[PDB]
């Protein structure tokens, strides 16, 4: 029941490497059931080279075209977060965006190792944002 | 030296186990895939109500007085990203001896009186679906004296020896109601042993005595 | 009782272990996770030519004189339907060491004769990718005298004391070049030692030797 990509990009003077998962969902319920593969892959045994921090983004794609709702909506998004600040305990995740789709109104919840979400970046994307 | 930790999982299909293996993965716990006396914890495939299967790693399990803990607990860690206690998940019985009768569980906490002890159990070939030499490491383990023949079986008033065999490996033969004329003592099914091992409680031969020729 | 054959594999990705697991289940061979004293079989993941990839595991093997084969040996069975044999599927060298310096063979061959005997070698923290104490029991399987602190070396004319470090490890400092100010002693790093063990053969300091700072 997950879709995956995998992101791997690094820092041009943003502020060196992580990496990333977005997961395309039609309702945020079933992401928390289908929550246990996200965390799969978050794998290869240590390896040794020659001889001689939280690290991961999340977006999540969601449906069922709500509306004006923002408190009830995000509140509930929300307490997700709340609930499991256990993704901060999984070696830390740099950020949760939660994407509700019909442009797609973006429910940012951000904690890297910070409160949950950010404010001034919600409905829109922190990479695109830069812009 | 002091213990490592160890897990054993029973019941598991094979994607089930690596979540196992990934748990064990990421922290390094010892998983085996045969349960010895270094095996610390038995992973056992249960319901929603902590209700398992009855396996060769259940049983023995329990006779070692091993942390016996229900699959879910495993998911469960993972599954919430935490690292949550395992006690919380232990099983509480089997779908033919009980709901609630916490074999398991008293085993763990009773091993100081072994429901076995003092007995003296033949292991009487063949078997299915669990090796002899791994039940007689349950007796073993629950205390009795493993008596490999026949004719190694103490004779006294204070010894209570029992043949333990199984009805159903025996196809071409009825040869496990002749051993009361050779020997002196009770002639049960190996289910007895295995019920009373799923249970920790020595349980009373009448409905699983085997009728002997006077 | 005797030892009992033991499995640990080294090198697999996740989907390939589970192939392992079904395999050891069916002639009842103990297959753990973790290397110790009583593993005797390290199963390792190769090319074609028996060469495989460092791992953990890997060195683990050979310090301690186990049986050391390819992973290819079940692949192979299922295609053919036989347990061929093992010593068939012996890893030979790997890609980093050398195509054939059998250094498992050697260890298996030596164990009178452990390359490290009589030597002290301090395993200096921290690590990745493997644990000190396993290191620390790596040294221990080719005989060398582990010695916790820089204080505790033993000193005499007979002892040819070693810190391993690893250089790639340190972040935010650069304290691989201040040893030899702390220790009369050459230092290496742990490099020398998972190469050495690699090949079981006690290779030269010269290109491992660590820059000191007077």
């Amino acid at each position: 029941n997950t879709c995956v990509v995998e992101f791997q990009f690094m820092l041009p003077t943003s502020h060196c490497q992580r990496m990333g998962g977005m997961v395309s969902f039609r309702t945020f319920e079933d992401f928390v059931r289908i929550f246990d593969e996200v965390m799969g892959c978050f794998p290869q045994s240590p390896t040794f080279p020659e001889a001689g921090e939280p690290i991961h983004i999340l977006n999540v794609a969601i449906k069922t075209d709500c509306d004006i709702e923002d408190d009830r909506l995000a509140a509930m998004f929300r307490e997700f977060t709340q609930q499991n600040k256990a993704t901060l305990v999984d070696h830390g995740i740099r950020r949760l965006t939660f994407l509700v789709a019909q442009f797609p109104k973006f429910f940012t919840f951000r904690a890297r190792d910070k409160f949950e979400e950010d404010r001034i970046y919600r409905h829109l994307e922190p990479a695109l944002a830069f812009q | 030296v002091n213990k490592r930790m160890s897990m054993v999982v029973s019941g598991l299909t094979p994607e089930e186990f690596m979540l196992v293996y990934k748990f064990a993965r990421k922290h390094h716990i010892t998983l085996t895939n045969l349960i010895t006396e270094e095996t610390t914890h038995v992973v056992m495939k249960t319901d929603a109500e902590f209700v398992c299967e009855r396996t060769l790693k259940y049983f023995l399990g329990i006779a070692g007085g091993k942390w016996v803990v229900s699959y879910f607990w495993v998911t469960q860690s993972i599954k919430e990203r935490k690292m949550l206690n395992e006690h919380d998940f232990e099983v509480r019985g089997d779908v033919v001896n009980g709901r609630n009768h916490q074999g398991p569980k008293r085993a763990r906490e009773s091993q100081d009186r072994k429901i076995f002890r003092g007995l003296e159990i033949c292991c009487y070939g063949p078997f299915t679906n669990m090796p002899t030499d791994q039940l007689e490491w349950m007796v073993q383990l629950c205390g009795a004296s493993v008596v490999k023949e026949l004719s190694s079986f103490t004779l006294g008033t204070g010894v209570h020896p029992i043949v333990v065999v199984q009805p159903d490996a025996w196809t071409e033969d009825n040869g496990f109601h002749a051993i009361g004329q050779m020997c002196e003592a009770p002639v049960v099914t190996r289910e007895w042993v295995l019920d009373s091992v799923a249970l920790y409680q020595c349980q009373e031969l009448d409905t699983y005595l085997i009728p002997q020729i006077p």
